[PDB]
């Protein structure tokens, strides 16, 4: 995501595009999985899981 | 023929030799070649050394 800033989109624009996707977070205090929205250091996700 | 007769060198000789200025032009060119190649050597060394600095992904998680 970060590589688009300064090339085709503004920083504020790219932060809003990434937050529309969910990414795997690290497990919680009891070991169950969590999710979170996207950030700039994440990679553009694909449609299929395998 | 005698060895004391020097052959013809009048195709290649100068206005007057004028040692003030036969040395002028040769050493301006030798100085320019040393100036440009010392600047080029620096840019080469700094390009290789900067490649060892933290990458973009490491600075993003900074
Ligand atoms: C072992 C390294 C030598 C490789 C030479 C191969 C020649 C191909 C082109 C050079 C690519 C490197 C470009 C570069 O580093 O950035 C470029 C350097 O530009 C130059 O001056 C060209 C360098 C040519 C060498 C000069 C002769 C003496 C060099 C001393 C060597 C220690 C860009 O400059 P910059 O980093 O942007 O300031």
């Amino acid at each position: 995501w970060r590589t688009l800033v300064g090339v085709s989109h503004t920083n504020e624009e790219v932060r809003n595009m990434a937050e529309e996707f969910e990414y795997d977070d690290e497990p919680d205090e009891q070991g169950n999985p969590k999710k979170r929205p996207g950030k700039l250091s994440d990679y553009i996700p694909g449609p299929y899981p395998n | 023929k005698s060895t004391y007769r020097t052959p013809n060198f009048d195709d290649v000789l100068k206005e007057n030799n004028d040692a003030d200025k036969g040395r002028s032009y040769a050493y301006f060119m030798v100085g320019a070649m040393g100036l440009l190649s010392s600047a080029g050597a620096k840019s080469t060394v700094e390009t290789f050394i900067s490649s060892m600095t933290a990458t973009a992904d490491v600075l993003a998680m900074a």
